[PDB]
């Protein structure tokens, strides 16, 4: 949406041609880099269909593979962010109230003399598996 | 002024296949010369933007006469093909050179992008003790972390370079720092978890000299409340 | 959106909560039209002219 | 003739300007409808295009023994293909204003050129036949800047400006 606000004062320009194939191309150059690493992203979880926290994970190694360029990794960090910001509205549910209402469970749960074991990691955390523990 | 305009399809046709989106075995450091030479080809477009008016073939070749010695170091550096910390010697060595006063500003341009990953993971090995390589080229660690042993947190941690023993090729010079930020890089975890060239030059060695001993102001503490160690000597 | 504002008719039918669901409805049927008064004064008096 | 004869002088090969390895560009000799009287002239014009291109090849082999004060002097020496330069650019504009142009205005704006040429081209060739390299070129264009010829000796001095610059890296580092 935010690409097609700069295309349309483009446009206002584009009235007549005063604009080649070089001219707009130019202005494309920067932002090459950038919509090639949306791409990847994008197919990537097509093609898996992963869910949660594994999206996430996912997400990491997008980071991890990209590395160097750091102005254009640093916009799709803030992307795998935005993906966690319905992860944390769901987080203080289960450690604040106990009454966890997730949409179908994208926040990883097992519910409770002794009455079973109790394992959870059924979405996979996104770091380290210490954290699922505790 | 064809073979002029070839050198610079030679520099295109490098960039596009140096990417890491094609590759996840080729060094960071080598994706990181790109982010400074798609800088050089922009420019180009507007100049090249700014060629007319031609009146004759002259006004133009005599324009890019200056543009012309550069592209041909600057081009054919490349070709032996230099390849992540090798390459990133490469352009410091070229960066040391100045000579020609025009091809020395773009090498110094290229210089500081192209470090911008391989510095990166210095800061965080001696402030947290993560070295956050493990994908592409350059020399990858991790270490193998020893709860058992205590003995500074390690007892095989490899070296920074596991073949040559050597980091080199940044402002300062890393042949003192880099046996330096190696035993500073063991400790700082073993807290946690139980105009010139040379001129720039000066002014990186006494911050990389402040950092380590910045480090070694905190294990010092660390050791005198812990250890007891005047107790065991006194004791033997 | 346009018809379903038609189907609530009649105030009391079965439900209150039934008529106040399509009330919010009509309040966002509402917010459609107080855009395209702005896209429409570039117009004419009262940009590039294409779809 | 017009834009025939600018590109002559940037000493690349036409085919009325036949290239002879043993002499360099010149013009060849009697071509009919052309009174042989012109083209003595004409030779000494080529003479200015023939050493600016035995000039290059003293850039280009130093630039994309050795020296690093070789590629030093090529900076020196470029700043000196500036005015001269600026004088192809300056007949280009003249050939606009009037294109039935005769040949003894560029005759005229090139015999500023003609003692300034040979006189680069001796230094280069003394430098060459001593293989020098270093410090040791700066006295030896330190006393051709003691040279007479007023143009001559500011071109020699350019030339003295850069390589020098070179000398102060070193000094201002060491020092």
């Amino acid at each position: 949406k935010e690409y097609m606000i700069l295309i349309s004062q483009l446009e206002h320009l584009q009235r007549q041609g005063l604009l080649s194939l070089q001219k707009l191309w130019f202005y494309i150059q920067p932002t090459l880099r950038t919509m090639e690493v949306l791409a990847s992203i994008a197919t990537s979880l097509n093609k898996g269909e992963c869910f949660g926290g594994a999206t996430l994970s996912l997400l990491h190694d997008r980071t991890f593979g990209y590395t160097g360029d750091s102005q254009a990794q640093e916009l799709c960090l803030y992307l795998t962010k935005a993906a966690s910001a319905p992860y944390f509205d769901i987080l203080e549910r289960w450690i604040y109230r106990g009454i966890i209402n997730d949409p179908y469970s994208e926040f990883m749960v097992e519910e409770h003399w002794d009455q079973r074991y109790t394992i959870v990691q059924q979405q996979i955390p996104s770091f380290l598996q210490k954290v699922a523990d505790k | 002024v064809a073979e002029y305009g070839t050198y610079y399809t030679r520099l295109s046709h490098f960039s596009l296949l140096t990417v890491l989106d094609s590759s996840h075995s080729n060094g960071l450091v080598f994706q990181a010369f790109t982010s400074g030479l798609r800088k050089y080809l922009q420019y180009y477009r507007a100049c090249v933007l700014s060629t007319p008016a031609s009146l004759t073939l002259l006004t133009i070749s005599f324009l890019f006469r200056k543009l012309g010695r550069q592209l041909r170091y600057l081009a054919e550096l490349c070709c032996a093909f230099p390849t992540g910390v090798k390459l990133l010697s490469y352009l410091y060595k070229e960066a040391l050179e100045n000579s020609s006063n025009e091809n020395y500003p773009v090498l110094l341009s290229l210089l500081k992008t192209s470090c911008e990953p391989y510095t990166r993971f210095i800061y965080d090995w001696v402030y947290s003790g993560v070295f956050r390589d493990v994908c592409g080229e350059f020399m990858i660690q991790v270490n193998e972390d020893y709860l058992g042993f205590r003995d500074k947190r390690y007892w095989t941690h490899g070296y920074v370079l596991i073949s040559k023993e050597v980091e080199d090729c940044v402002p300062v010079f890393l042949k003192h720092v880099a046996n330096e930020i190696y035993i500073c890089g063991k400790t700082i975890n073993l807290l946690k978890l139980c105009s010139l060239p040379v001129l720039m030059k000066y002014s990186v060695t006494a911050p990389m000299v402040s950092h380590v001993y910045l480090v070694n102001k905190a294990i010092v503490d660390y050791y005198f409340v812990e250890l007891k160690m005047e107790r065991h000597f006194e004791a033997m | 959106i346009k018809k379903y504002t038609d189907q609530r008719s009649l105030d009391r039918a079965f439900g209150l909560v039934g008529q106040s669901f399509c009330a919010a409805l009509h309040q966002e049927l509402k917010e459609y039209y107080r855009l395209l008064s702005v896209l429409h004064s570039q117009l004419q008096v009262e940009s590039s002219l294409t779809l | 003739m017009i834009h025939e004869l600018l590109l002559a002088l940037s000493g690349y090969p036409g085919s009325i300007f036949t290239w002879n390895k043993r002499t360099g560009l010149q013009v060849s000799q009697d071509i009919p409808f052309l009174h042989p009287g012109e083209t003595s002239v004409l030779n000494r014009l080529c003479k200015l295009g023939t050493d600016y291109i035995r000039f290059t090849e003293f850039i280009e082999q130093y630039t994309g023994l050795h020296g690093i004060y070789l590629r030093a002097f090529c900076r020196g020496l470029d700043s000196i293909l500036q005015p001269y330069r600026q004088a192809l650019l300056d007949l280009e504009q003249e050939f606009l204003a009037d294109p039935h142009l005769s040949i003894s205005h560029i005759n005229y704006s090139l015999d500023q050129f003609h003692l300034l040429f040979p006189s680069i081209m001796v230094v280069v060739e003394q430098i060459k036949s001593q293989k020098i390299h270093g410090c040791q070129i700066l006295e030896t264009v330190y006393k051709h800047s003691c040279g007479g010829l007023p143009p001559v000796r500011s071109a020699l001095e350019k030339t003295l400006a850069v390589c020098h610059g070179v000398m102060y890296k070193q000094l201002s580092a060491w020092m």
